[PDB]
């Protein structure tokens, strides 16, 4: 819900999310929904964004309407920040547990230490039930099971109220007598030395000694109880395992790319060379969370968000099968209302008019090839 | 008569209006207020921004102009009892200023904090920003200017010169509003981290310090209270 | 003027209550702005309440307003609760926002978004000022105590959140699991300025070293802000602006 | 000149130096970019230059070689992930206006000192 | 590298996406001069009025 | 007589000398002046540096010594008409100082800018540096010192004490010349970028600010002008 | 490995071995872009003749 405002070229060339899947579209309270997919770190990472040396796999959502039970990059849990390598493709998996009823737009996002949020596609997930039914149990290494919704809440309230009461008692003790104007007049007109006299000093000594003694006793008691404590666990985690993708058998060279101002379409001319031994066909163009599909070649079945999915938004001038070894140049047009709804047309406002995306090529048997394209995007006005 | 029930209204108007504002932002925070380019955002928060800016400008102009036009020309022939009554009215103005300062610089400011740490900010005019920067800050600025003008135009102690502590207390917290330019600039550009303690926010901090001039302002009001009707009793 | 001695007393009492309201809530606004924009992120999150950065920063930036308000209130009225009133106002504003916005507007649990405790430090600062009225002695000893007692004062609250948990193959504290589970879309984990370990971290010294550094810097900041408050008390009449 | 005229007129009217520092400096900061827009607007016409999109000013900087001034030294807007919508120029203008208020306030007193007519008896 | 000729013969034409061809040697020079002279004249008029 | 034609010479000498210097650097900027290790660089710019440094030292010594030796011992028995004439001569000195300050701190300084942004600087003594740091800066320093000495030795107002604004106006711009050490150091070492706004250049900025003491200096000269021959007319 | 365990004054002792830089280098430690092969010892009780 935080994208459509970021720069179009920055959304195009940071991170490409694909193979996204959602386990469920509608859940109950305490029910789990799992989000899977892959993201590729673009080679032409913008210089204004710091390299993803420190990155965190986050969830885009309006507060804890879900709780993040687990999150994985590769196959290993990532509760801390992680290091990503430019040009690598990683697979991710986020497990969410429903907490608050309603209709929520859930995004998978990557926060980069020096570049800000990179928001992936968002999907509407319905939560039904009552928040009062939500439980977040956890078992500690000390052998006790607690609910994270209310654990330590009573202790926190008690201690804060106790110290607030001590401070209020001090202030009220001094506030029983007249406060501002008579004391000001006494201090000004001659030496005061009358508004602070025993047993006021004795009361202050008692307050100070009691404060120190209570702090020490409370610390000792909180050490006898909970004798086993550990510091906060933090630190960027290295050695994220990237996907070992096979080398693509399709090479694509972008010969100019244009978009009409104003308009809802993007046009580019591609020289596609088919290696390997199977006839390929262009089935998809993904630019920034928007999938332009050639419906005659490929159809989406993973429940991709409709406002981000162009079922027939990809038109190829000659999308006949490309025989192996054969090279041809075609005009590819990606047109959909999403191009203007998600403000991908506002790249005219950007200080770097370059686009990047993913082309998905499909053969007859159905196996697909992913190739990455990037080129300057030239607006056309007449 | 002396202190009248204008203090009750001074507390209640801010309390009720800001409770309604909190209800409004609780209802329209999500669901017309998350997406800054949705049409419903324009009808529920951009319209709110426009209406509140126009109403704040009109109210500030009317209130300040009325206070300045009804200024007491013959301050010399003011009885001590009337001076005491005017001092109490000025204290009511200061109470209203303190209440508005609380609502602006504590409640809605840390509400801006809890909004931005949990959503991805979509514009310079998030609902939180509309409520905090452009409603509560102008409201407390208007109240502070009105209190300063009332002191200058009704209290002989605060007449015959501009009180430095009062001017600081009134203008420093006002400088937080133009400081929003630093907030937006150092957030879009410098610092994409939501860090609430980022130096891009020290503009609020520095001019929040100037509210400490309330100490000198209040000792000045104490002296103004204790001019003719200082007692006796006190120091007797 | 005033009719009699009794009416003067009643007028003074009414002025006392109204001026206490004004002082308290102007301090609440200004002090809360300063605190939340100088220590707010650590104060917001239990998984930010660490032993190095939280313990270091919070007393240093929070001793500011108590020093100024003390330098005014004690000097002009012999009222030894400037630090206490500052800390109480900050705690009131913080708790109101935590309950009605952090837990009210958003639905973060209170045990996740509770603020830190500061009353022990405030009480030390106030009593050390009233006894031995020396402002220098206060800045040296009371600010030392204010810095040193911060972490022990908050330990009863945060200690239960530091119980170790075996969470999906990784060791995590309860506060760590809270930060992991309750998603902060705008606050990724790397923003967390917490103790991460160094090659020059010798033994079990992280908390005491941070506490002593905070106490020394608190001495310095108290010394500066005593004179800042001295200036802010000026009753001058700047003839023209 | 537009900013200077605003600063001078706002000072002469309402002789308050504080009012000048607040309002006139605000205007001085805000009117800078609109004042220069008639000059630089023709240089921002887009050009398709050898496969890449470039403004006329970009082509000027590219063509007219500055041996001592490579392109990376250029501290210009490059885009951020927190740049929301079409806000770059107004946000910068308002930040400049606020900082102009601050700098004007400081330099009023700096000039007050520089006016001193004191006779430092010995150096 | 030896260059022969006259600097006056140099041209730097460029065609914009708006369909106009301009010479980068002198494009916008007149507009820049005009606006700068206009604002300088306004300031000088203010100063002379007070002078 | 009063104001005589020494003002015309004061303007013309700087104008003509600096026009010739500009012609010289236009002729020998390229082509004996690009390569700092070429033999022609030594004959056209290193020799220029040596000659200009020697001549500046000699001229400063002679001018300052003459002005100090011909100082007026009997300032008390100075008629108001002669005081007015000496005030006009001091104003001519200040005009020469302002002209030299312009030529040094604006023309040749931004000329140094346009030289360094377009060539690769080869030494600490590029032709631009020779003209700006070691010719124009010493020239305006000499003029400022001479004006200060003339004021102190001929004007009773500027006698009996060292005027703080005049001392600042005279010495601060002088401090730009030793600041060249920071320019060279932070350029060879700190900062290899030609950035004209680099903090290595804030030494010129800080001591360029001290030229604002001309305001206090000029109100002092106005008072010195209006001592005996203040009028009447003015304020009458 | 250590060439000798007990040496005379002016006698040479050689220390050899291998070190592997761990892939999971902690983020709190800067990457070993600038590293120095040093000897841990209580002052110059030995002099470093050579290091490779
Ligand atoms: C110092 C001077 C301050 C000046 C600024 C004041 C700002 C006022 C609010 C702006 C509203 C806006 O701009 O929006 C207009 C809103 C948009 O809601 P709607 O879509 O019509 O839904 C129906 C309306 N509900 C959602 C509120 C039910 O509707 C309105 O007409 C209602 C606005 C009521 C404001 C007055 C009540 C305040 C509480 C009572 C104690 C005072
Ligand atoms: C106390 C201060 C009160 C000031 C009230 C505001 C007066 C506005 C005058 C019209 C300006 C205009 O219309 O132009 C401003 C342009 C709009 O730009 P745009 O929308 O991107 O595109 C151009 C669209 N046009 C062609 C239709 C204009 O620049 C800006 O972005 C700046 C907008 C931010 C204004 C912030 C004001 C906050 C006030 C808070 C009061 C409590
Ligand atoms: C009443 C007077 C008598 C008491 C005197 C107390 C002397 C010190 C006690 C050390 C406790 C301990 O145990 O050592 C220190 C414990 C940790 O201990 P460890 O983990 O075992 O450290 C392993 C290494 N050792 C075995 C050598 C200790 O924490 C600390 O690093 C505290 C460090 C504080 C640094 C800043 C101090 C500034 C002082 C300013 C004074 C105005
Ligand atoms: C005027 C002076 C008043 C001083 C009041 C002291 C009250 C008692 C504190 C016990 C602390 C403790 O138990 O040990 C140190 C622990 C930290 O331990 P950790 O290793 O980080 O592990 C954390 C987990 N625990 C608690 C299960 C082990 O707490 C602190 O960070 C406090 C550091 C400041 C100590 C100040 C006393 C030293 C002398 C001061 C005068 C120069
Ligand atoms: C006379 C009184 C009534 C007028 C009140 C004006 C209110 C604001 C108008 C916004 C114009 C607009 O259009 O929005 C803002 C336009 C861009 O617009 P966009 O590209 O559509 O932004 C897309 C997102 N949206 C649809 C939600 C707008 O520029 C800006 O980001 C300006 C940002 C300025 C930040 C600093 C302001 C400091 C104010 C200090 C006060 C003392
Ligand atoms: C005392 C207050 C005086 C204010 C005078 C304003 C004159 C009109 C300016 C129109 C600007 C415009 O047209 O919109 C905004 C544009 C930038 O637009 P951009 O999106 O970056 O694109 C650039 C390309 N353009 C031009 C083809 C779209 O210009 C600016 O950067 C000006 C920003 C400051 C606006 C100040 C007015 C808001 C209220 C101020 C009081 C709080
Ligand atoms: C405040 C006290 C300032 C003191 C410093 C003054 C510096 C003077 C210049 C240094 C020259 C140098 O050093 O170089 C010596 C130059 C090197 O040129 P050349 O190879 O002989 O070619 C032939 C000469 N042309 C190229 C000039 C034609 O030749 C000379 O003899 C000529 C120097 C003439 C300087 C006097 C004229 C100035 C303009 C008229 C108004 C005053
Ligand atoms: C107002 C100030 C006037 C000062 C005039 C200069 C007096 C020089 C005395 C002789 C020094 C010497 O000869 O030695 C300086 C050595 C030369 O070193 P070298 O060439 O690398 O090698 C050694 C070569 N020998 C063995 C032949 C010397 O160190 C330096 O590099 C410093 C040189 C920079 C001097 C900058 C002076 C700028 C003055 C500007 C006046 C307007
Ligand atoms: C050389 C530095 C060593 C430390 C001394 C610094 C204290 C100096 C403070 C000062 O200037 O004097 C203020 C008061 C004066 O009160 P007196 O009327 O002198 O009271 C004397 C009786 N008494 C011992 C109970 C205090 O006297 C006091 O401040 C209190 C004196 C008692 C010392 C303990 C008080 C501090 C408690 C934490
Ligand atoms: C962020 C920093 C904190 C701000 C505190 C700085 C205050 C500086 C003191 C000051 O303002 O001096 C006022 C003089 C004008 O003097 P006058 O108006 O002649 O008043 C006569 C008495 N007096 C000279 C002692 C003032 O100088 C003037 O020209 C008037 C300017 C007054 C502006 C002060 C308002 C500050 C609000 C932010
Ligand atoms: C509470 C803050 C709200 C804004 C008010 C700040 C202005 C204060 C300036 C000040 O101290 O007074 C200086 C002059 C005094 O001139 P007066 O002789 O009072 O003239 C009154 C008639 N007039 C309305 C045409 C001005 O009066 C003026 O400065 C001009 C007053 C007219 C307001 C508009 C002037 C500014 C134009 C941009
Ligand atoms: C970059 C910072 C800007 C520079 C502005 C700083 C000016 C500081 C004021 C100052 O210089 O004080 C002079 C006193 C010597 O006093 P005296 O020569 O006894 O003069 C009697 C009258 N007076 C005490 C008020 C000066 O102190 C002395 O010992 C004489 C030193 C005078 C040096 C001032 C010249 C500054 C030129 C850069
Ligand atoms: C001193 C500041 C008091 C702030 C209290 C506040 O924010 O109240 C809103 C919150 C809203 O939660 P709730 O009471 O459950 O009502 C929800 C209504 N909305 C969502 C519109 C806020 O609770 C109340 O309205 C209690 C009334 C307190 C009167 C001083
Ligand atoms: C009064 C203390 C001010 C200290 C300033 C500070 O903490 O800045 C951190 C920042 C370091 O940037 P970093 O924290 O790495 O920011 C990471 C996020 N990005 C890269 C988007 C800015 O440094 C600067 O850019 C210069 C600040 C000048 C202050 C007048
Ligand atoms: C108020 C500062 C005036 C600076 C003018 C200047 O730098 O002039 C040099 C420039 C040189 O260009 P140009 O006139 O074509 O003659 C070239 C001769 N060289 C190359 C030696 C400069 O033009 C002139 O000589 C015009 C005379 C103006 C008299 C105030
Ligand atoms: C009054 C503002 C001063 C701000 C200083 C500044 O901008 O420094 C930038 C520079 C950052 O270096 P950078 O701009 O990356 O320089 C790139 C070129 N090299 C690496 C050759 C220096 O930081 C420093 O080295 C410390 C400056 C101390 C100032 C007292
Ligand atoms: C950094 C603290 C400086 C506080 C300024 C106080 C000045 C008082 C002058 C009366
Ligand atoms: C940073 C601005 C400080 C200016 C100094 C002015 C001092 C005036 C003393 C008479
Ligand atoms: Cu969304
Ligand atoms: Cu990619
Ligand atoms: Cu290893």
């Amino acid at each position: 819900h935080g994208e459509k405002s970021q720069a179009a070229f920055m959304r195009m060339r940071t991170i490409h999310w694909y193979d996204l899947s959602w386990s469920k579209e509608k859940v109950k309270i305490n029910e789990t929904v799992e989000i899977k997919g892959k993201f590729h770190v673009f080679e032409g990472w913008p210089e204004t964004v710091d390299e993803p040396d420190v990155a965190f796999l986050n969830v885009g959502m309006p507060g804890p309407v879900f709780i993040r039970k687990e999150s994985y990059i590769g196959g290993q849990l990532v509760p801390r920040s992680v290091r990503l390598e430019i040009g690598k493709t990683y697979d991710f998996r986020v497990v969410l547990k429903a907490r608050r009823p309603g209709d929520w737009h859930v995004h998978t996002m990557m926060n980069v230490q020096g570049g800000g949020p990179i928001i992936g596609p968002g999907k509407w997930i319905t939560v039904e039930g009552s928040m009062s039914e939500f439980r977040n149990p956890v078992t500690t290494l000390t052998g006790q099971t607690v609910d994270l919704e209310n654990y330590n809440e009573g202790n926190t309230y008690f201690w804060h109220a106790f110290w607030f009461a001590i401070g209020v008692a001090w202030i009220g003790y001094w506030s029983r007598r007249p406060i501002f104007i008579p004391r000001l007049l006494m201090v000004d007109a001659g030496r005061a030395d009358e508004l602070v006299s025993a047993t006021d000093r004795k009361v202050a000594m008692g307050f100070l000694a009691a404060t120190i003694l209570i702090v020490v006793m409370a610390m000792s008691s909180a050490n006898s109880k909970y004798p086993i404590t550990i510091p906060l666990q933090a630190g960027t985690m290295r050695g994220m395992k990237p996907l070992e993708l096979p080398a693509p058998t399709v090479s694509v060279k972008v010969e100019d790319a244009t978009y009409r101002v104003p308009g809802r379409a993007m046009r580019m001319k591609l020289t596609i060379t088919n290696h390997g031994n199977s006839p390929i066909r262009l089935g998809e163009f993904y630019t920034a969370s928007v999938r332009f599909l050639d419906s005659d070649v490929y159809k989406d079945t993973t429940g991709y968000p409709e406002d981000l999915l162009a079922e027939d938004g990809l038109s190829v001038s000659d999308n006949s099968p490309l025989a192996p070894g054969e090279t041809r140049t075609v005009d590819v047009t990606a047109s959909d209302a999403a191009w203007e709804v998600y403000r991908l047309s506002d790249i005219i406002y950007d200080p770097d008019s370059r686009f990047a995306g993913l082309l998905f090529f499909f053969d007859a048997t159905g196996n697909r090839q992913v190739v990455q394209i990037d080129a300057p995007l030239i607006p056309s006005f007449m | 008569l002396l202190d009248k029930k204008w203090l009750t209204f001074a507390l209640a108007i801010y309390t009720v209006f800001y409770l309604w504002v909190r209800w409004y932002e609780g209802v329209y925070g999500w669901s017309a207020g998350l997406d800054s380019f949705a049409p419903e955002f324009e009808t529920y928060w951009m319209n709110f921004l426009y209406t509140e800016i126009v109403l704040e400008i009109v109210t500030a102009s009317i209130l300040w102009g009325y206070l300045w036009k009804t200024r007491d020309r013959n301050l010399a022939a003011l009885t001590p009892r009337e001076e005491l009554r005017r001092n109490f009215t000025h204290l009511v103005w200061l109470v209203a200023y303190a209440w508005a300062i609380y609502w602006g610089a504590s409640y809605f400011t840390e509400q801006d904090g809890t909004w931005h740490q949990t959503i991805v900010r979509d514009t310079d005019f998030t609902p939180s920003h509309i409520i905090e920067f452009y409603l509560s800050y102008p409201i407390y600025i208007i109240t502070g200017f009105a209190a300063f003008i009332y002191a200058k135009t009704r209290l002989p102690f605060f007449a015959k010169g501009i009180s430095l502590p009062y001017l600081v207390l009134v203008v420093g917290p006002f400088m937080i509003l133009p400081n929003v330019g630093l907030n937006e600039w150092g957030h879009t550009f410098w610092f994409m981290e939501e860090l609430f303690v980022a130096p891009l926010h020290y503009g609020f901090v520095i001019f929040g310090w100037l509210a400490l001039a309330v100490m000198g302002t209040l000792t000045q009001t104490f002296y103004s209270f204790a001019q003719g009707g200082l007692g006796q009793s006190l120091c007797e | 003027a005033v009719r009699s001695h009794a009416e003067a007393v009643q007028v003074s009492r009414t002025i006392d209550w109204m001026a206490l309201f004004v002082v308290f809530f102007v301090i609440v606004g200004s002090y809360h702005i300063h605190a939340m924009l100088t220590m707010g992120d650590w104060d917001f999150w239990s998984d930010w309440k660490d032993r190095r950065l939280w313990v270091t920063v919070t007393p240093i930036v929070l001793v500011t307003f108590p020093a100024a308000v003390q330098s005014y209130l004690w000097e002009r009225y012999r009222l030894p609760w400037g630090a206490t009133v500052c800390v109480l106002g900050l705690l009131l504003g913080e708790w109101i926002n935590r309950y009605f916005n952090f837990w009210g507007w958003t639905y973060f649990p209170i045990n996740f978004v509770f603020p830190a405790s500061l009353v022990p430090g405030a009480i030390i600062l106030d009593t050390v000022l009233m006894l031995s009225g020396s402002y220098l002695f206060t800045a040296i000893v009371g600010a030392m105590g204010w810095g040193l007692i911060f972490y022990p004062g908050n330990w009863p609250i945060i200690a239960p959140l530091h119980v170790p948990v075996e969470y999906n193959g990784m060791l995590m504290s309860i506060a760590d699991i809270q930060g992991y589970n309750y998603v902060r879309t705008g606050t990724p984990e790397y923003i967390r300025m917490v103790e991460k370990g160094t090659l020059r971290t010798f033994g079990k010294d992280v908390a005491p070293v941070s506490a002593f550094f905070s106490a020394f810097m608190s001495i310095l900041i108290y010394f500066m802000w005593h004179f800042i408050g001295r200036w802010f008390s000026n009753e001058r009449f700047l003839q023209s602006t």
